[PDB]
């Protein structure tokens, strides 16, 4: 599925080649959509499960 | 099912992670982004036999090379990687090979030779150059980018069927 962060804006899951949890956030970097790479972040309250399934142990 | 033990090596920044990443991952590594030694699995079909790619992104710097041989010792086949704009990468291919071969213990060693960058305008290593550093091995070329992806499934998969050959 898809993460709708920021201007709200749609990534699909596998586009999103770096994530981290930090500071109550989820912070991620994605491949080229639209023609642009870019970032993101979004609060760790409304990520998607699939994307939290990303981050390391534990 | 068989697992195909598989390592990518090659001078520093030739683009080992791109390559790996691409096949593994679809993404493309740019200078930001992780380029550090890992492992990767991937399961594939090639010419109808489903089988795991179990794939090693070694270092361009190994630390050990004691390390650096038993990891070749337990690799079945070997990805030597340069870039088309790197001479330096390209004339440290032999080093790697002869490295591979003198571990191994053996003349029937695995191996594609992969020229990689192919989408960048300013080529310094012909075609030619390479395929006939390839003919004189026995070995398959393969030409790729990573950044377009270009021939990356090629490369890796033209690996496997090496190994299926002895
Ligand atoms: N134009 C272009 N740049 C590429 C290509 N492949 C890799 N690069 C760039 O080359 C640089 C190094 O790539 P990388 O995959 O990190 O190389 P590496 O061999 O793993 N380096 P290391 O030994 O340090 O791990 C990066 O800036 C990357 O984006 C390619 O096919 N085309
Ligand atoms: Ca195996
Ligand atoms: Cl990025
Ligand atoms: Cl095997
Ligand atoms: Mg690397």
């Amino acid at each position: 599925a898809t993460v709708k962060f920021t201007e709200e804006k749609q990534v699909d899951i596998s586009k999103i080649k770096w994530v981290i949890r930090w500071g109550q956030y989820i912070w991620f970097k994605y491949d080229e959509d639209g023609g642009a790479k870019g970032w993101g972040y979004v609060s760790e309250k409304d990520a998607p499960k699939e994307l939290l399934q990303m981050l390391k142990k534990r | 099912m068989t697992e195909y033990k598989l390592v990518v090596v090659g001078a520093d920044g030739v683009g080992k992670s791109a390559l790996t990443i691409q096949l593994i991952q679809n993404h493309f590594v740019d200078e930001y982004d992780p380029t550090i030694e890992d492992s990767y699995r991937k399961q594939v079909v090639i010419d109808g036999e489903t089988c795991l790619l179990d794939i090693l992104d070694t270092a361009g710097q190994e630390e050990y090379s004691a390390m650096r041989d038993q990891y070749m010792r337990t690799g079945e086949g070997f990805l030597c990687v340069f870039a088309i704009n790197n001479t330096k990468s390209f004339e440290d291919i032999h080093h790697y090979r002869e490295q591979i071969k003198r571990v191994k213990d053996s003349e029937d060693v695995p191996m594609v030779l992969v020229g990689n960058k192919c989408d960048l305008p300013s080529r310094t290593v012909d075609t030619k150059q390479a395929q006939d550093l390839a003919r004189s091995y026995g070995i398959p070329f393969i030409e790729t980018s990573a950044k377009t992806r270009q021939g990356v499934d090629d490369a890796f998969y033209t690996l496997v069927r090496e190994i299926r050959k002895h």
